């Protein structure tokens, strides 16, 4: 539907592709300029957007265009040839990238069939005008013009080449596409220079690479524009009451206002701050101009400006666009639905939020969010880089996970960073010396001017008042279930009559002083943060505890933290003790950090101490205790200023009074619904307010915080530095220290400190919103609601005539009797640490980590379905995994955790000396004899480090073998080893096993090749089992490895005593976990299982014990109904099936009497027979929340019945009999794993002998 | 005892005697709570310190043995060599691999075990606290058996169940469930800890079906004259009242709540907080703060009524603490999960019954037959189109005695004049119906355990779902390609 | 600590909480008794020199507050990263049964030392008599020598 063509500068222009195009702002003074008609009504112009602006401020000087934006400049930039044709490869390419998906697809296609309507305000109704400069632009034939219909034209970067922008052709201030008419609309955007932003407000753990600036897709932004485009062709693009900024404090944020439309185009989170007063206001001013527009086109009847032009083709296609609704009769009407669904679509629909999270694009996370100075990308075209499909992110190169492909400290390849001596920013100089700081670091709070109020407006309450209410959200998926990607475009010809007038409104721009100046005497958020900063011509600098002693000096830097981490970081040791004390304080600096104290007394979980003696932002925070402040004061200390709070008084209804009879009971309920409207109204008014004035204080105070631990964590690594380089040649040659690895750490404990500042500053919030916003209005509402019945009341009594009054008095007091909730999910909208994740793909074993290591695995390594893999003794049983030479866990902390199912075979009987004694590594990360290694020795699972210099750490896990019933000898178990700078500890199943002191390890190096293979003294018969392997770089807790193995422990499945899944058609040996001592066997005589005690081994060796698990009659399990699919062949949780055993040369059923007195019932053990007196189907079934090995056995009437028997168990002499009364007992809240319900089956295994 | 001093220092007050007799009350459920509070203590303070000892044990005393064990085993290497080079029986190989085989490293003597430290200092006391510890004021459990229907509470606590023979147990969710079908019935628990009072945490929380159609009707009642507490339906859904008994209400309307469809109603109230928290399914309703609701001492029967309306009442719980979100939609996506299909209704999804089909992009458009090019399909409706019936669906099995569906089946749908049944064209990879049951597909029916009443079709790992816009129509489409949205093989089956 | 265990224990009945130990045993009138409820003596000083309580709704809102007060202040705990875990030091152990009580947080302290400063009494430890005797020189062969 959607054709992207190919074209090139130097292309000779043909007059139906490449054209010579007057621009309607040329005003028709000459100046043609090349254009290529990329898509129908879409046309690229790669020429500087020279309207409206002097050539000389093309260059940088001390004005400015916007004060929110860090604006670059390069007046050399699109000067030749060849960069007009790489300008319009990058453009094509782009749009091809845009057409990629169907989203943008479906936008692409509305931007086409958008044609604008032939008329405006100054057309008359019944007839159309195409030579308006709006409608109609004008191109050279003669090397003779004509006149063209389109709809967008495409210019490069005006004099900021980042600031990209869209505009509509205005005629004596009376704009078309803001009227429901629509017009071409011009763009402004330069494709190779792209914003940078942050994700502080994201919480991705103990990360790395997290929160270090990400740069912005560039088909993203001109998709972000496409949406402004199509906002403006469609003509919804109105003026309603703005976003206007209070300027009033110092530290407030001083800006242009921003429109609802831009809020809306944003998506997300920023909707809600238009009220939904505001959004009433709009929808009703676009559905007037779309009911104008309807107007003109049924009074239509015949064109006058180019007879040519047809005219039931035109109105078929401008109602196809409009969506509007053709009679019979002939006349074009409204319907209400579809123009809502229409409206919805375009304003809530198409948003950078929905086509980000569509493409997989990293993007700002409000519109308010701080954006970083922008960077250039180095190639555009090149598809090692940027590809069409993939985008940034390519999956190829290990780059698709986290949008690491947009990561500034990842995707360093790809961009270059712009030098601050072309970048030009609306600075404020704070003078008592004087402190500048940009604009966009400066608290928005909105002024009380921008929220309207028209809640306080009398409502008129009528018997077919309808209650209408706009909701900011469309599905997605139903936009994209919507594209049609298989008809054509069928657009009527764009040539007509050139042009006649040229009136049009060319706006002017004028820049304005970058450098504001205002005196001020408070040392508030910016004043602390700038102390905490250092010259670079600076090399020997001290932590001071004292904030005026660092402001002073230049050598003396602030800090926030406790006087021990000051005391450590400014002393000097020797040689000798520089890496430990470099470690220690390392340590001491991230313990400094992660200081949370957790809250109990507020509905604000934690509570983070060091933010007044940070920033000092509000009724100055640093002076006493920051903590009982705040519990003192509550959630408001931490505003810089508190906003007052619109809160208007609800106006009357004034209720038509009919006789109806009819139509006089419709009106209380119309009344009641209204009155709805108006409670969430109200809410929603507030939550704008709160989203505009609180919630940005907020974020400037999370991002503060940001940049204060950045700065202590620059200042840190500069004093280490300092002391490194401070040593002789000798004394730095005899220390090995890795700077990048400082690095990490400092960065890993800054990550962890601000996903706690998040959490708590999100609580303070939201606390402050639901315990000082809603509390006002909700009694604003509460005496909105009494004096509503009190009109309610008179109005009955007042028309008591027509209409049992009494019910509708009663109706009415209980209705407004409640109130309604408030809920803010309305306004808003794996551990993740992982670098290593083996898994089964196809036939193979793969690396789901996303960090894209390679997985070598021989033919002798054994797989199945189930990511489980068998090593031998094979010399070809061997897995090479060789990761990337950036994701490692660091080499000097040494804070990872590896984390595996294993399973181990039984020893052998006959070789217990050799299998004690013997002791071989299975996994291996050794390079120089040094790394981590796991072993198997008898009975244990060793893990052990060895550094550089040769010393040794080990912690093993060793599982009983006396014991009768083992749980680990040859069963499946969860084994975590986590490694921090102090303990290394191995949990099993989740429970704490072991813990040693790795204090004293001096550095692990890491080799990068990791080898599954067992190797050493072993038999010819010796196997392991493993699966899910996966390594994380952080110390994992133990909820998270309980967390873990819980979910890795579930299945639909269920689990045999080896923990392999349940089989139909398979042996096997029935035991019972209540009476693990005894089996059942069939008797000689009667029809019933006796009871036996269960063998042991006391052949040669008192120095092994066990039970023969292989004893008793062979258990199978048959389907019942031969309802499923024949090639899954799994017993499932809660399934019906026959339970059979082997009995000589025979299979024999287990049956139930219908009726039974007492409450054990034996069972019956008959061949397989039909009977009307007995059951047969058996439920099998899974009681146990967490996870187990132990299945349940229950006996019901019919698969259809909800008749219950009982279930099978063991009973004291003991006997095998089925009971009730294990119905009530195994539904309590704290499951008993000892009843003797408990049945789990055994079959041979080759792990098990004997 | 200062409490005490207060309100015996109180009764020399212009108050009256019930308003006494109401402090009186107020006061021993404080203490009652005060005590729970010094438990608490008690054991946050016995777990610190026996985690403290197993430390000292692990970093103060290990330690040592290691030390005097390694001395112990040089001298015990150094006799061991020097009896292995006294023999001269043997060769100098075999002495060295024998020698080097008898060997004492560290790892031989090392013994520490957390768990078996942990497990070794918890008595059977300690068992029987931790078997007996339930938080539960009430947890109702209902039984069918046969022909004897048992309804009872399972906490521990023993509360007085009272009730009519008139109600019914059903299988409504996960288990029996109590179906109040007969007029004007009334089901009463009965237990001191359900008389409230000023300061008590607790939680309602259980599965509600209403079959009616929308006058006021009471539901649950704990209304003590005028204080106490309710649940009743009003208008289109729920109101929860609680008033105390100083004047103080709080009527919390909870909409969006229509007959014919499962609900899981949670309410929290937290008075360390001064919060009331109350959710529906899987999402947040009410947050809302009581710091204005005083002493709501009630009476010690908490009753379920019907008032001329047919309900099912499912897993009636009481605790006696606040819930979190995060347990409530544990809670709420666990119960769920028992291998049932479920309709739109939240009711079991049987075989053999009249279904509408919905898909889950558009929650309201119907399929519906579309004949073309001598080809007979079903799609979405146009927007055109809007009073175009739906199509009629059964599900048929394998085996007829089989009811209910159940995940990882397989099945062939029916289209109910000429029987049609679903087949899959290999020419545009949609589908098409077809009038012979041999030439229909077996597919396999399953579902999400996040989107419970929502299930999927499947063919050969193969999942069915909507194909984009096409000249006004979306055909059910065996798709493989990942431009179509992963939620949009997700159907569901209206009972019709 | 059985000195501090006594001081919170008195037989008047009018007695007054206080959080300085010295000033409760130095006491003449005995009118102070020792206690760690920082909380409910802060909230107790908040409402001292107030409106005598008088109506209903004013003893309910004492009773919650004092409620409330004692269980934020008996309940306090703080998760601290021990060599064997996670441990939930309670706070308020410092205050009673005094024990590193010298200044700053009963946690602070508890983390910068070990758990072996909770008690008086360390380094009670004593090497057992060990009695290993060496292996008794008859010839054998290979398996028989391997065997013993």
């Amino acid at each position: 539907p959607v054709t992207i063509n190919n074209f090139n500068y130097n292309d000779p222009i043909d007059n139906n592709n490449i054209i010579m195009m007057e621009p309607p702002f040329a005003r028709g003074t000459g100046r043609y300029y090349k254009a290529f008609k990329i898509t129908d009504r879409i046309w690229i112009i790669p020429e500087r957007y020279t309207f409206g602006y002097k050539p000389e401020d093309f260059n940088k000087s001390s004005g400015i265009f916007n004060r929110d934006v860090c604006e670059y400049y390069d007046p050399d930039y699109l000067n030749t040839n060849d960069k007009k044709n790489i300008f319009l490869q990058t453009m094509i390419k782009l749009f091809n990238r845009i057409k990629s998906k169907p989203l943008g697809e479906k936008l692409l296609e509305m931007i086409i069939n958008g044609i604008p309507y032939l008329g405006d305000r100054r057309v008359p109704l019944e007839e159309f005008n195409t030579n308006i400069a709006s409608v109609t632009v004008n191109k050279l034939i003669s090397n003779r013009k004509k006149g063209i219909f389109a709809n967008l034209i495409i210019f490069g970067p005006g004099p900021v080449l980042n600031e990209n922008e869209t505009i509509d052709i205005g005629i004596q201030n009376h704009f078309a596409s803001r009227e429901g008419f629509g017009g071409i609309m011009q763009m402004k955007f330069c494709p190779e220079y792209v914003s940078v932003f942050n994700n502080v407000q994201e919480n991705k753990g103990a990360s790395i690479f997290n929160r270090r600036g990400y740069f912005s897709d560039p088909a993203l932004i001109l998709m972000h524009q496409l949406i402004y485009v199509l906002h403006g062709l469609y003509g919804i693009k109105v003026d309603d009451l703005p976003i206007v900024p209070n300027e009033k404090k110092f530290f407030m944020q001083s800006t242009d206002a921003i429109q609802a439309e831009e809020l809306y185009t944003f998506g997300g989170q920023d909707p809600s701050i238009i009220t939904p007063s505001t959004d009433k206001s709009i929808y009703d001013k676009v559905l007037q101009n779309f009911r104008g527009i309807v107007d003109r086109l049924n009074k239509v009847l015949v064109c006058i400006s180019d007879p040519n032009i047809n005219i039931n083709i035109y109105k078929n296609k401008f109602k196809d666009k409009y969506k509007f609704v053709e009679d019979s009769e002939g006349k074009y009407s409204i319907d209400v639905e579809s123009f809502d669904k229409l409206y919805k679509s375009l304003m809530f629909g198409f948003t950078e939020t929905n086509i980000a999270e569509n493409y997989k694009i990293k993007t700002r996370a409000s519109y308010f969010s701080d954006s970083l100075p922008p960077v250039k990308i180095k190639n555009l075209l090149d598809n090692e880089i940027y590809t069409i499909e993939e985008g940034f992110n390519i999956s190829d190169k290990d780059m698709e996970k986290e949008y690491r492909g947009q990561n500034k400290a990842i995707n360093k390849q790809a961009y270059e960073e712009i030098s601050k001596e072309h970048l030009a920013v609306y600075k404020i100089q704070m003078c008592k010396i004087c402190i500048d700081v940009d604009n966009e670091d400066l608290f928005f709070i909105a002024d009380k001017n921008s929220f309207s109020d028209d809640l306080s407006k009398n409502e008129r309450i009528e018997y077919n008042t309808q209650s209408n209410y706009i909701e900011n959200d469309f599905p997605i998926n139903e936009l994209i279930l919507d594209t049609d990607l298989i008809s054509k475009i069928e657009l009527p010809s764009e040539n007509t009559e050139s042009l006649t007038d040229f009136n049009v409104d060319v706006p002017v721009y004028e820049k304005q002083p970058a450098i504001k100046k205002i005196f001020t005497d408070e040392n508030t958020i910016f004043q602390y943060l700038y102390s905490q900063t250092f010259p670079l011509d600076i090399r020997d600098i001290s932590l001071t505890s004292s904030f005026d002693d660092a402001l002073l000096f230049s050598n003396k830097v602030y800090s926030f933290f406790s006087m021990d981490y000051i005391k450590t970081a400014n002393k000097v040791v020797e040689a000798g003790l520089f890496a430990g004390w470099v470690k220690q304080i390392v340590n001491d600096f991230v313990i400094e950090a992660n200081k949370s104290n957790t809250m109990d007394k507020i509905a604000i979980s934690l509570i983070v101490p060091y933010i007044g003696l940070a920033l000092n932002v509000g009724n100055e925070t640093a002076k006493g205790n920051f903590e009982n402040a705040f519990e003192i004061a509550g959630a408001s200390i931490l505003l810089e200023f508190i906003p007052e709070l619109l809160i208007p008084v609800v106006g009357a209804f004034l209720l038509e009074s009919y006789d109806n009879k009819n139509k006089i009971i419709k009106t209380i309920d119309n009344a009641l619904t209204k009155r709805n409207e108006k409670w969430s109204d109200m809410y929603g008014l507030i939550v704008a307010q709160w989203l505009s004035t609180v919630n940005t204080q907020f974020y400037t105070i999370k991002e503060g915080m940001y940049k204060a631990l950045n700065y202590q964590a620059q200042a840190l690594e500069e004093i280490i530095k300092y002391r490194y380089n401070i040593y002789s040649e000798k004394e730095k040659s005899n220390i090995n220290i890795d700077f990048n690895d400082i690095n990490s750490k400092l960065n890993e404990g800054i990550n962890q400190a601000i996903d706690n500042i998040n959490n708590f500053i999100n609580g303070c919030s939201v606390s402050y919103l639901m315990k000082k916003m809603i509390p006002l209005a909700v009694e604003k509402l509460l005496d909105f609601d009494n004096t509503l019945k009190k009109n309610l009341l008179n109005y009955i009594d007042e028309n008591k005539l027509y209409l049992s009054a009494e019910y509708e008095k009663s109706k009415v007091n209980k209705y407004l009797k409640t109130i309604m909730p408030f809920d803010l999910s309305i306004y808003t909208n794996i551990l993740n640490n992982i670098i290593l994740n083996l898994r089964y793909k196809d036939n193979n074993l793969i690396d789901l980590s996303g960090y894209g290591a390679k997985v070598e695995v021989y033919d002798g390594v054994e797989l199945n379905d189930k990511n489980q893999f068998k090593l031998t003794s094979s010399a070809n049983s061997k897995i090479r995994v060789t990761q990337n030479q950036n994701i490692i866990f660091n080499s000097v902390f040494l804070d990872f955790s590896v984390s595996f199912w294993i399973r181990i075979p039984k020893y052998k009987n006959d070789g217990i000396q050799n299998y004690i004694h013997n002791e071989y590594t299975i996994i291996n990360c050794m390079k120089n004899n040094s790394g981590w290694k796991i072993s198997i020795r008898g009975n244990r699972i060793i893990w052990t480090l060895i550094d550089i210099n040769g010393k040794t750490k080990s912690v093993f896990f060793e599982y009983n073998i006396r014991e009768d019933i083992s749980e680990y000898i040859n069963r499946w178990f969860f084994v975590t080893i986590t490694n921090n700078l102090n303990n290394a500890k191995i949990y099993i199943n989740g429970k704490l096993e072991s813990n040693t002191d790795i204090k004293d390890i001096r550095e692990v190096i890491a080799n990068g090749e990791i080898i599954f293979k067992l190797d050493g003294d072993i038999d010819r018969t010796q196997f392991i089992w493993m699966k899910y392997f996966s390594i994380f770089n952080t110390e994992l807790s133990q909820s998270n490895i309980e967390e873990r193995y819980k979910i890795q422990s579930y299945s639909e499945y269920l689990k045999d005593f080896w923990g392999n899944p349940l089989m139909y058609n398979k042996e096997y040996y029935m035991f019972n976990a209540g009476n693990k001592n005894s089996y059942i066997k069939l008797k000689k005589d009667s029809p019933v299982g006796e009871i036996l005690t269960r063998s042991k081994y006391n052949q040669n060796s008192k120095y092994i014990n066990y039970r023969d698990l292989y004893i008793g009659e062979k258990f199978i399990i048959r389907r019942k109904s031969n309802s499923q699919s024949i090639n899954d062949d799994i017993v499932r949780k809660e399934d019906y099936i026959y339970l059979d055993f082997f009995n000589l040369n025979q299979e024999w059923r287990v049956y139930t009497y219908k009726y039974f007195k007492k409450e054990e019932e034996k069972l019956f053990l008959a061949p397989i027979s039909d009977s009307d007196e007995f059951y047969n189907t058996i439920q099998i079934k899974e009681y146990d929340e967490q996870p187990t090995y132990s299945c349940q056995l229950l006996f019901k009437k019919d698969e259809e019945s909800t008749d219950e028997i009982g279930l099978i168990g063991i009973h004291r002499k003991d006997y095998f009999c089925i009971s009730k009364w294990y119905l009530k007992e195994v539904k309590r809240k704290p499951y008993n794993l000892k009843l003797g319900c408990n049945w789990q089956f055994i079959p041979k295994d080759e792990g098990w002998t004997e | 005892q200062i409490i005490q001093n207060k309100l015996q220092d109180l009764f020399k007050a212009d108050i009256s005697m019930d308003k006494l007799n109401l402090m009186n009350l107020a006061t021993e459920k404080t203490f009652i709570d005060l005590s729970n509070e010094s438990q608490i203590a008690i054991n946050n303070i016995n777990d610190f310190l026996n985690k403290s000892a197993i430390c000292v044990f692990d970093t103060n005393i290990y330690p040592k043995f290691i030390s005097f064990m390694e001395q112990c085993i040089n001298s015990v290497n150094s006799n061991v060599t020097a009896f292995i080079q006294k023999c001269t029986n043997i060769t100098e190989d075999e002495k060295l691999q024998l020698i080097k085989l008898n060997t004492f490293m560290n790892i031989d003597f090392e013994f520490f075990d957390i768990q078996s430290i942990k497990d070794l200092i918890t008595s059977e006391t300690d068992l029987i606290k931790e078997e007996k510890e339930s938080d539960y004021n009430l947890f109702l459990f209902t039984l069918q058996e046969d022909n004897n229907k048992v309804i009872e509470d399972i906490s521990g606590k023993n509360t007085l169940v009272k009730y009519s023979d008139s109600i019914s147990l059903v299988y409504g969710v996960n288990g029996d469930a109590l179906y109040l079908k007969e007029p004007d019935e009334s089901v009463s628990f009965s237990n001191k800890a359900f008389e409230n009072g000023l300061t008590n945490s607790f939680s309602i929380c259980f599965w509600l079906r209403n079959l009616g159609e929308i006058i006021t009707s009471k539901l649950i009642e704990n209304k003590a004259d005028n204080c106490g507490w309710e649940i009743y339906f009003e208008n289109n859904g729920l109101v929860f009242s609680i008033v105390d008994c100083n004047g103080n209400e709080e009527n919390i309307y909870l909409s969006d709540v229509i007959s014919k469809n499962w609900y899981y109603i949670s309410i929290s109230i937290d008075r360390l907080r001064n919060q009331l928290l109350i959710f529906i399914n899987d999402k947040l309703i009410a947050n809302q703060s009581i710091e204005q609701i005083l002493n709501i001492y009630s009476s010690n029967t908490i009753s379920l009524v019907n008032e001329n309306n047919p309900i099912y009442i499912e897993g009636l719980s009481i605790l006696n603490r606040s819930i979190t979100s995060e347990e409530v939609v544990n809670n709420y996506f666990s119960y769920l999960n028992n291998s049932y299909i479920r309709d739109i209704s939240g009711e079991r999804l049987e075989y053999n019954k009249t279904y509408e089909l919905y898909n889950y992009v558009f929650p309201e458009n119907s399929l519906y037959e579309v004949t073309e090019n001598n080809n007979i399909y079903l799609s979405i409706k146009d927007t055109n189109n809007l009073n175009i019936q739906g199509a009629k669906f059964k599900l048929i099995n394998i085996d007829a005695n089989k009811q209910y569906v159940q995940k990882w089946d397989e099945g062939v749908v029916c289209l109910l004049d000429e029987e049609k049944y679903v087949d899959i064209s290999s020419e545009n990879n949609r589908i098409q119906l077809v009038n012979s049951k041999d030439t229909a597909k077996r597919i396999i029916f399953n579902n999400d355990i996040f989107m419970p009443n929502c299930l999927t079709f499947a063919y050969n790992n193969k999942y069915l779902s909507l194909s984009l816009r096409d000249r006004n129509y979306n055909w059910m489409i065996c798709n493989n390609n990942d431009n179509i949205p992963k939620a949009a093989h997700l159907w569901a089956l209206k009972g019709i | 600590p059985i000195n501090y265990l006594q001081a919170q224990n008195t037989n008047n009945e009018k007695f007054s909480l206080s959080s300085d130990f010295v000033e409760v045993v130095s006491s003449k009138d005995k009118s102070l008794v020792y206690s760690f409820l920082s909380n409910v003596m802060f909230y107790l000083d908040s409402i001292k020199d107030n409106s005598p309580i008088d109506t209903d709704k004013k003893y309910y809102l004492w009773l919650r507050e004092i409620f409330r007060n004692y269980s934020f202040d008996i309940t306090a705990t703080q998760e601290i990263n021990t060599d064997c875990g996670i441990n939930k030091v309670v706070t308020w152990f410092g205050k009673a049964l005094n024990i590193l009580n010298t200044s700053d947080s009963f946690v602070e302290e508890f983390q910068n030392l070990g758990p072996i400063s909770l008690i008086n009494k360390k380094e009670n430890l004593s090497m057992p008599i060990i009695e290993i005797y060496g292996i008794p020189m008859l010839g054998l062969p290979l398996n028989d020598l391997n065997e013993k």
